[PDB]
């Protein structure tokens, strides 16, 4: 009857320090926990080892901005500088053996978005339907964002000046580095395509809008 | 030096099984645990089990008995990961971990296996050169509806690194498209042969697409 409680989201503005807390169940208010860190797409990455006084040893790549605290049942996770690159999802495990028989249990994990970040604008790329896919009477249009922070657009097409719902794609953003990118892609066929004089790959970010237009004309 | 190396994706089919696996090197298997963990929808993380590849001496959360079952092949230095009956609920990235015979940190992990549970049709990208619309010059390839993930895409077959961007890629009704770009210089493209390059293992398909003007 192990459980781990974490908080499922914290946002603190960046420099400043972030604790972090993982209650412990009152049974097992003794434990040893471990630290985990969860970027996404990305294998979790043992952070440190807790003991019940304060004793934290750290793994591996864990610089010095990272410690350990512990207060009865609580465990806590101490960043000092609240840096860009420690966003991620922070997950507490612990370890028991009852009868040889060894369990290990993880909380919920907990989300730490780092606030007062300057931003970084979406740049676009555009491609229009290849010859090759015309030749079928299909017209896919294909909008490439790249370089943006922090990770929310919103992404719509118009064809001339009025929107387009219908055949519209658009991917969740990942994390390249520091920043994220995103693709979109509005699905015409090529009548559709020849009809128009342009379309426009519109995308909204943080109060922002770019554009990039194509002429089928061309 | 020590690492976990895990089996590439698998596309399962409800109600069949799946065996994934997990080979340590650069250190004694014998002298530590391999546990194996699921990532949860959303955010966090869900123990699957542990084997003492010495004994062969497994336990696991309740949830997973009858369900998983974790070997271990001392010759092979591999712990493997039987998953039975499979629905859409066990398509996910699994994740073999090592830990000490102390009940202690999973200190290293290997790099995930992501299983894809599904019934819809396994199908062979649509490859698209995209020349640039209308000194320097930014080339496309859109790949058009497959299934199951994942592709890999390169360009010139992987000697062209330096300018690639292999975005997000998007689902619609059991299809995948995804596109990717590179930027040369004029005095290469065209005078080169610039291809995208697809390989689709489900569907054992491989394909190179020029670029023309």
């Amino acid at each position: 009857q192990l459980v781990l409680t974490q908080s499922s989201s914290a946002s603190f503005s960046l420099g400043a320090s972030a604790k972090l807390t993982c209650t412990l169940s009152s049974q097992h208010s003794t434990y040893t926990i471990e630290w985990y860190q969860q970027q996404p797409l990305k294998p979790p990455k043992y952070v440190m080892e807790l003991k019940k006084d304060g004793s934290h040893s750290t793994g591996d790549g864990i610089p010095d901005r990272f410690s350990g605290s512990s207060s009865g049942a609580d465990r806590y996770l101490s960043i000092s500088n609240i840096q860009p690159e420690d966003e991620a999802i922070y997950i507490c495990g612990v370890g028991d053996t009852i009868k040889e028989q060894f369990v290990y249990v993880f909380g919920g994990g907990t989300k730490v978005t780092v606030l007062g970040q300057p931003k970084s604008t979406p740049t676009l790329t555009v491609f229009p339907p290849s010859s090759e896919e015309l030749k079928e009477n299909k017209a896919t249009l294909v909008c490439l964002i790249s370089n943006f922070s922090p990770s929310g657009v919103t992404v719509a097409w118009k064809a001339n000046g009025t929107p387009i719902t219908q055949g519209v794609d658009t991917s969740n953003p990942t994390k390249e580095g520091n920043k994220f990118m995103a693709s979109s892609f509005l699905h015409l066929t090529s009548d559709q395509w020849r009809s128009h004089n342009s379309f426009t790959c519109q995308v909204t970010h943080e109060g922002d809008t770019v554009e990039k237009s194509l002429s089928p004309a061309e | 030096q020590v690492q976990l190396q895990q089996s590439g994706a698998a596309l399962v089919r409800p109600g069949t099984s799946v065996k994934v696996s997990c080979r340590a090197s650069e250190y004694a298997f014998t002298n530590y645990v391999i546990e194996w963990v699921k990532q949860r929808p959303g955010q966090g993380l869900e123990w699957i089990g542990v084997i003492n590849p010495g004994s062969g001496g497994t336990n696991y959360n309740e949830k997973f008995k009858g369900k998983a079952t974790l070997i271990a092949d001392k010759s092979s230095s591999t712990a493997y990961m039987q998953l039975s009956s499979l629905t859409s609920d066990d398509s996910a990235v699994y994740f073999c971990a090592r830990s000490t015979y102390y009940s202690g940190a999973l200190d290293y992990w290997g790099q995930g296996t992501s299983v894809t549970v599904s019934s819809a049709k396994t199908t062979a990208p649509s490859v698209y050169p995209l020349a640039p619309v209308c000194s320097s010059v930014t080339l496309g390839c859109l790949v058009k509806g497959y299934f199951p993930e994942p592709v890999t895409l390169t360009w010139n077959s992987g000697s062209l690194s330096s300018g690639v961007h292999t975005f997000p890629a998007v689902l619609q009704s059991d299809l995948y498209t995804l596109s990717s770009s590179v930027t040369v210089t004029s005095s290469t493209w065209p005078s080169q042969s610039i291809t995208c390059n697809v390989a689709h293992p489900a569907s054992s398909t491989k394909v190179d697409k020029k670029i023309e003007p």
